């Protein structure tokens, strides 16, 4: 008897278990990625080399234009986009939605007006031109205000977003930029200090259109990894207005809708085959083509998404109409900096020596492996000196993901071709799609199929046909999402390691429960799944925090006082877990925290020391973080952790916060300094401690002795 | 296997009384090698494994190796490329790139069915534990349980 | 072929005498590999997530809980039993706890063989796996190509023992699956 | 000064290990 | 002082004394 698990399948559909299929149990794959950069870069030039090449004036890079380049003549991916196909697209597109444009527009413009300069500091890791590294984008945003004002570019103090873009496209133009940068000084150790540092102005150039690059990590599902990259903060509020602008767009399109989180993807896919299924002919036939576009990024050109911009904005004032149509400019003339270079070693010396790319080309291409000779050779004519490649046709994953849905979405509503007799419609998000075609015969069907693959080869939209396959409608994926006859087995995300947060133990059982309790609403967790997940949480939460129960014979140093703890308390129900109290956990009560759920069984004094109102575990400056969102209590397990113009800002706003208990809440109000409000409030606050006894004479005279020094008496 | 109370102790006294009650084996200090696979030194293996049953097995309390020189070169960690100025490596022409080295091609083997047919069976003990939860009033956490 | 193995002694396990060999072997691993192997647990949570599905179909569809029903049967419903393998070319059945056994099983060794080819295997017979659904519920599917689904699957298939064996299990079972359709 | 460290071959100069280690060693003659 | 043993491939020298002829 030879077990295959295989079998399993012969009484049971596929889709009902295709979650053991699924491996999410294992290590993700793990990686330089300089090889799979230029890989990246010549794929993309490969698909666009039929096109226009010229030579960039502004930066000198050499730039490929395949729109509007010769039709496709093969089967291999195409970035030769017709813009004629493309308005045609976003003008059927317009008509089938009334006043969706202007709508989007007009919405994108006023919350523009109102978003400020700190918005950018949500995200992700961003390229830092000063030290041409990856920072967050805090540290950019503010790296970068900080080299304007060397600049005389003060366009953040004005607050608002516009102003800060507006000096950020003047910036561009200073024949000189001069800026802070780290450099390290043997003095041995190695100290990083600031220093004035300058670039003229194409390099600086460069570094703005640079857009930093590395290996995708943790990217389950494929065999072989990508090239991710970040820009840097030039870009970042171009490219959120046009996001916004295309997710206004897109939230009213039935074919993408609104991007949709949780279980309403299976609503939309019920609603989706349900709808196709009344629209089939009497007597035809609907099929579902399950797609896949993979490296369909790499054939989206960022011209034709400066037409699409264009298109949008049709009417709207020219100011709108050219901010966003900056984030177009700037990624058709992006640079992609090249990992970190070859390592190149010798066996007979036992030596090994890394590469740095900008000197790529300084060794014969002799002495590099087959694959990276060749990539080197054909990498060649798009090498700059400095180290980079440029990469004008093509996009990076993860920059346009609405308006490539929404050109997606176009593509899909072009519903036929000819007036033949088919009708094709389907779902698209960000590089997925699902198509079905209704029609009176399977060869009318793959007649119109066929169609769809020809048009959107017209818009540099290619489809995967090793990955696409077809079926009769009722049975499709989308999204990793599986339907078969009425009933959807989405079994592809992957359900977060329940284990604690590590924030601090009051606020990691809340966060862990919370998530259980999310994860059962959402995700169709069932009942004897969540309550594994609750006992998996909890052993996880135990064994970091050290707080086993009472009664265990577990040995440590907290292990002892909670094993005191255990006996000198006489209500042994009503300790929290962290003190070795015992679970009390269930699917019904995970919207309650613990505090409040053992009250009425706590000791008269446990509750007491734990709800001590003045004990030393808690500090105000703490709390920034009970906000982000979860449910707790204050209480003696609600420390925090060590610590491990920075610091300037950090005190002056550490400072804000304490003089006025509302600034960490609220958004203070006022037209004046900062500075002088603090004189005025520390004044009031001394007269009122002499008045009351809480300060003598001389603290006050030495108060207002200081408060002159300022000069605000 | 050694049974106990249930106490938990260090996984360093866990091993030192697990050997200690196999003291045959933990005293075997001729080895009998089977097989040496293609390039492992099994002087280097056995004088590590003798070094690994000392050091568990000490009065002491840290785990730490008590050789730290042997044991560098007996795990290959001596064996370890030195790093050059990319100057000298640009100009010394001996400096080449290594070639991809491309995974083997091999066929089914029987192992891997035995191992699915033997680990997909109930044995005679458990080493699954969880902790508990709150009681069960609802209906619906009663199916669950 | 990697392991330099010693014969250290002698056991009785139960009286019997047991040769005790000492397998030794130099492996490498990452933090990231440490990390996402304390995370082998959530195989379990894999593993009853699965059969929860099943039990709550059957529940769907008479109204009482068929958990009991599906595993150990009750008056009126014979318990479960899935096709687990086979022998000399004859499928064999299991109760519901064999086939739990072997989905954990499965999971488990997804785990420990989990690599990009692992990945990139299961990833791409997926397709091939839905394609055969289609086929077994008579939807007519069509391919724009087939071999280089086929060329995308086998380019995975080079040393990982699960991958191989997942291969010849897949390869049975579709031989299976083409008699069954005969018929 | 670093570049001539291995000009002139200075760089090329075999490691020394105790000979418990080159005693196991076979390879070592 | 002894003779001298060496690893051409891992570029390893040892020095065996005298004693240590035999070993
Ligand atoms: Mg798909």
């Amino acid at each position: 008897m030879n077990i295959n698990p295989y079998f399993l399948f012969i009484d049971v559909p596929i889709q009902a278990a295709i979650s053991t299929t699924f491996p999410y149990t294992g290590v993700p794959p793990y990686s330089t990625g300089t090889g799979y950069t230029i890989d990246t870069v010549i794929r993309t030039h490969e698909y666009s080399n039929k096109g226009k090449q010229y030579i960039s004036d502004v930066t000198g890079c050499t730039m490929v234009d395949p729109t509007n380049g010769p039709l496709p003549e093969d089967n291999e991916p195409s970035a030769y986009a017709q813009l004629d196909c493309v308005l045609e697209a976003l003008d059927r597109m317009d008509e089938e939605h009334p006043g969706l444009f202007q709508a989007a527009s007009q919405n994108a413009m006023e919350t523009l007006m109102v978003t400020t300069v700190d918005k950018l500091t949500q995200g992700r890791q961003t390229f830092d031109w000063t030290v041409c590294r990856n920072q967050p984008a805090a540290t950019a945003l503010n790296t970068t205000i900080t080299s304007f004002r060397l600049n005389d570019l003060n366009g953040a103090d004005k607050g608002g977003l516009i102003p800060f873009c507006q000096d950020i496209i003047d910036s561009l133009d200073r024949p000189e930029m001069t800026f802070f940068s780290v450099k390290n000084i043997k003095k041995i150790k190695r100290i990083p200090m600031k220093v004035k540092d300058k670039i003229t102005k194409v390099e600086y150039i460069k570094r703005a259109l640079s857009l930093n690059t590395m290996t995708k990590d943790a990217e389950r599902g494929k065999l072989k990894r990508r090239a991710i990259a970040t820009a840097g903060i030039q870009i970042r509020g171009f490219v959120l207005v046009v996001e916004n602008l295309a997710k206004n767009i897109c939230e009213n399109l039935e074919q993408s809708g609104l991007p949709v989180g949780g279980n309403e993807k299976k609503a939309k896919l019920s609603n989706a085959v349900a709808k196709m299924l009344s629209n089939c002919p009497p007597g035809g036939i609907s099929m579902t083509v399950t797609g896949d576009n993979t490296k369909w990024n790499e054939c989206l050109n960022p011209r034709i998404f400066l037409a699409m911009t264009e298109r949008i904005t049709r009417d709207s004032p020219i100011w709108f109409r050219d901010f966003c149509s900056i984030a177009p400019v700037l990624f058709s003339n992006k640079i992609a900096r090249l990992g970190k270079g070859f390592m190149i070693t010798s066996k007979t010396k036992r030596l090994k020596a890394q590469i740095p790319c900008p000197d790529l080309f300084s060794i014969p291409l002799e002495r590099y492996n087959e694959e990276t000779r060749a990539k080197l050779k054909k990498l060649k004519p798009f090498f700059n000196e400095e180290g980079t490649a440029s990469l004008s046709p093509g996009m990076m994953m993860g920059m346009f993901n609405m308006l490539s849905t929404v050109l997606g979405v176009a593509a899909l509503g072009i519903k036929n071709i000819g007036n033949k007799e088919y009708l094709w419609d389907g779902l698209q998000s960000s590089d997925d799609f699902a198509l079905f075609v209704n029609a009176k015969d399977e060869e009318t069907c793959m007649e119109g199929i066929n169609d769809f693959y020809r048009t959107c080869k017209l818009l540099g939209i290619n489809m995967s046909k090793k990955k696409s396959y077809c079926n009769e409608t009722g049975m499709f994926e989308f999204t990793s999402m599986f339907y078969r006859d009425g009933f959807v087995s989405n079994f592809a995300m992957e359900l977060p390691s329940f284990g604690v947060a590590g924030v601090n133990e009051s606020a990691d059982m809340a966060i862990g429960m919370t998530i259980i309790k999310n994860n059962m609403i959402n995700n169709g967790m069932g009942p004897a799944t969540a309550q594994t997940a609750i006992q998996l949480f909890i052993a996880d939460y135990r064994y970091t925090y050290k707080c086993h129960r009472g009664d265990s014979k577990v040995e440590g140093k907290r292990m002892k006082i909670i094993k005191e703890l255990w006996e000198n308390t006489k209500g042994r129900d009503g300790l929290l877990v962290a003190d070795g109290g015992p679970n009390i956990y269930n699917l019904r009560n995970l919207h309650i925290p613990e505090i409040v759920l053992k009250y009425n069984l706590m000791d008269p004094e446990y509750k007491g020391r734990l709800l001590h109102p003045q004990n030393p575990f808690v500090g105000h400056l703490s709390i920034e973080g009970i906000k982000e969102d979860y449910d707790a209590v204050s209480g003696t397990h609600s420390w925090r952790t060590k610590r491990n113009e920075e610091q300037c800002y950090a005190k002056c706003c550490n400072l804000f916060e304490a003089c006025f208990n509302s600034a960490s809440y609220r958004k203070p109000v006022g037209q004046h300094s900062m500075l002088e409000a603090m004189a005025h409030r520390l004044r009031m606050d001394a007269r009122l401690d002499y008045e009351s006894g809480r300060m003598s004479k001389d603290d006050f005279e030495k108060a207002m002795a200081h408060l002159g020094e300022i000069g605000y008496i | 296997a050694n049974m106990t109370e249930g106490k938990s102790k260090k996984p360093k006294t866990l091993a030192k009384e697990c050997l200690e009650k196999y003291s045959t084996l933990r005293d075997q200090t001729d080895p009998i090698l089977i097989m040496k696979s293609e390039k492992a030194n099994e002087n280097f293996l056995w004088k590590l494994w003798r070094d690994c049953v000392n050091t568990i097995s000490n009065e002491e309390m840290s785990n730490e190796l008590q050789k730290t020189n042997y044991a560098k070169w007996a795990t290959g960690d001596g064996l370890t490329y030195q790093k050059i100025m990319k100057e000298v490596a640009i100009d010394d022409e001996t400096m080449c790139q290594e070639e991809p080295k491309i995974p083997n091609k091999c066929r089914v083997a029987a192992w891997v069915q035995t191992e699915m047919n033997l680990l997909s069976t109930l044995t005679s003990k458990r080493a699954l534990d969880l902790p508990e939860i709150g009681p069960d009033v609802a209906p619906v956490e009663h199916v669950g349980s | 072929p990697k392991y330099t193995v010693f014969r250290i002694g002698s056991l009785f396990v139960s009286g019997r005498e047991k040769s005790v060999y000492l397998y030794c072997r130099v492996n490498g691993t990452n933090k990231i590999q440490m990390k996402w192997g304390m995370e082998a647990r959530r195989c379990l949570l894999q593993s009853m997530q699965q059969m929860e599905a099943i039990v709550e179909q059957e529940s769907s569809i008479q109204g009482y809980d068929m958990t009991k029903a599906c595993f150990k049967g009750d008056r009126v419903n014979s318990p479960k039993t899935f096709s687990i393998g086979t022998q000399e070319g004859k499928l064999v059945k299991g109760s519901f706890g064999k086939a739990l056994r072997v989905i954990f099983t499965k999971c488990l060794m997804h785990y420990v063989f989990g690599n990009a080819q692992l990945e990139g295997f299961s990833a791409e017979s997926r397709r091939l796996l839905l394609l055969i659904q289609a086929l077994k519920d008579r939807k007519g599917p069509w391919v724009f190509d087939l071999e280089g689904m086929y060329s995308g699957i086998e380019e995975c298939i080079s040393n990982n023992p699960w991958v191989i064996q997942s291969a010849y299990w897949f390869n049975e079972w579709l031989g299976f699956e083409k008699e069954g359709s005969k018929v």
